[PDB]
RNA sequence: GCCCGUACCGCAAACCGACACAGGUAGUCAAGAUGAGAAUUCUAAGGUGAGCGAGCGAACUCUCGUUAAGGAACUCGGCA
RNA sequence: AAGUGAGAAUGCCGGUGUGAGUAGCGAAAGACGGGUGAGAAUCCCGUCCACCGAUUGACUAAGGUUUCCAGAGGAAGGCU
RNA sequence: UGACCGAUAGUGAACCAGUACCGUGAGGGAAAGGUGAAAAGCACCCCGGAAGGGGAGUGAAAUAGAACCUGAAACCGUGU
RNA sequence: UUAAGUUAUUAAGGGCGCACGGUGGAUGCCUUGGCACUAGAAGCCAAUGAAGGACGUUACUAACGACGAUAUGCUUUGGG
């Protein structure tokens, strides 16, 4: 049995939230939150909230253990981006993109 | 630097307006074109 | 001053081999059920 | 020695911190600033131990001539409290010995927060 | 004892410059010390702390200060 | 019976790349204490310090056309 | 009525069209259709300040949840 | 055990094949909107104030249409 939890649309570049997802992959939940409460990244408290919500999904729906839990998969898909504009010199103007992410995390127990 | 187009209310209603375009026959043809097209603003 | 050719998905993924962050010290608190920073203190981590 | 801004600006800031750490006991700032105000505050406590006129005049060349204590409900002007309370409470070989406690980083930037209390 | 304007910005984050743009925009009033002065350096009032920060003190570029002995030998030219 | 077959016209329109986590983030000097909150270098009060100083002061006119006051915010918005 | 078009086609306009916007002025001139048969548009419980999830429920279908028929490439990821 | 000689293990990352995701709106199907004609009405409006407008009128809403201080309408025929 396994539990999952998706955020769906987050104001943060997907390439910047993929640098903190390669540190809590294939580890214990207890050590996972500890590593997320030490990194000084901008996407550290966001991932923690999702990871903390996924651990509560297998405590009321499946009512399983918490100490004997391991994060199985953890990725982040791209989402819709907003188009902006920035005035440059000589009248010409450039373009700005505001991409979003779809952070997802599934928790298992080391067995299918 | 000083650019062009200096705002002026009185001057705007002098060179243009509805009383200046309805004074000549040449300017009365520009009021019919806009009316035909369907412009929501006439002078 | 301008790229003559475009980079591929193999030469672009080869340059991002060292671009990563290191793990923290994580000085486990003696007895408080929390986590204190290396040579630091916290409101939860007693030690 | 370390830096941060301009010669004059740096000097002014240093004086402000020292005076603010003499009428507030413990304060919290950055790391570099806390490792530079621990040498201009200990020297001021060494002048308060002597308790002579010359030292008093030399101690008024750094300490701000204002910041009237409001917690004492009187007209204490820093110096008096430093040449009466702080001075009459230390008898160690480190004169105005002070300790620093490191903490977690700030949210705005990445500066490491620290706390410098009197001891 | 009729009719119209009266808010708010207005030497500017609200006007003209595509932007919260180191630019442009007619008039009136304007205190002390030093001085002939609306010049020059401080200041009373009034208005603000200006719209990313924290460490470090490499090369190189830009503004600024000083320099032994010589004094245009520099250079198209005492250019700066 | 035909608007019948697409790889090239510095072809027209839309979507997504590479350069790259690179260039840049455009006027004054800030420092700490208390408060508010899920969250504060950036908001509110207080003390000290500094800048403009014939002006980044005060008032008429042109021009713009609710940006003015109070209470509540989900983002978008504001080069963090 | 049609060996006419079927949303880059057909009128510039199937919807917020001579409208957003652009110019002192004459003038120039876009983008944008589709949940289901019927809103029966997710009652309730759990994590979070909220956004959004995981169960449950409505339905023939919830990978039909208003980024709402079908969902192709470029491009971005995880396991092997 | 020595001395000589022949071959390994590692994967920081990359390559190919397969399985499952996300962004994007091509393709298929559909139609409130158009295009070309045919038969027949028709081919004007206005000092009895026109075409087109400005400001208004709902019980509640901004457009859009209708309406005019008798203002989302009146009196008179019917059909229904």
């Amino acid at each position: 049995m396994e539990a999952k939890a998706v955020a769906r649309t987050i104001r943060i570049a997907p390439r910047k939230v993929r640098l903190v997802l390669d540190l809590i992959r294939g580890k214990n939940a207890a050590e996972a939150i500890a590593i997320l409460k030490l990194t000084n990244k901008a996407s550290s408290p966001v991932i923690e909230k999702v990871l903390m919500s996924a651990l509560a999904n297998a405590e009321h729906n499946y009512d399983m253990n918490t100490d004997e839990l391991v994060v199985k998969e953890a990725y982040a898909n791209e989402g819709p981006t907003l188009k902006r504009f920035r005035p440059r010199a000589q009248g010409r103007a450039s373009a700005i993109n505001k991409r979003t992410s779809h952070i997802t995390i599934v928790v298992s127990d080391g067995k299918e | 630097v000083k650019r062009t187009y200096q705002p002026n209310k009185r001057k705007h209603s002098k060179v243009h307006g509805f009383r200046k375009r309805m004074s000549t026959k040449n300017g009365r043809k520009v009021l019919a074109r806009r009316r035909r097209k369907g412009r929501k603003v006439l002078s | 001053a301008v790229p003559k050719r475009r980079t591929s998905k193999t030469r672009k993924n080869k340059r991002r081999t060292h671009f990563k962050i290191s793990v923290p010290g994580m000085t486990e608190c003696p007895n408080c059920g929390e986590y204190k920073l290396s040579h630091r203190v916290c409101k939860n981590c007693g030690s | 020695r370390k830096l941060g801004r301009t010669s004059d600006q740096r000097k002014a800031m240093l004086r402000d911190l020292a005076t603010s750490l003499i009428i507030s006991e413990r304060i919290e700032t950055t790391e570099a600033r806390a490792k530079e105000v621990r040498s201009v505050v200990e020297k001021l406590i060494t002048l308060g131990k002597k308790g002579d006129l010359a030292s008093r005049r030399n101690a008024a060349k750094t300490l701000r001539n204002v910041e009237i204590l409001n917690e004492d409900e009187t007209t204490q002007t820093a110096l008096q409290k430093l040449f009466g309370e702080i001075a009459e409470r230390y008898t160690e070989r480190q004169g105005g010995y002070t300790r620093i406690l490191k903490q977690g980083p700030r949210r705005g930037d990445g500066a490491e927060s620290v706390i410098i209390e009197l001891v």
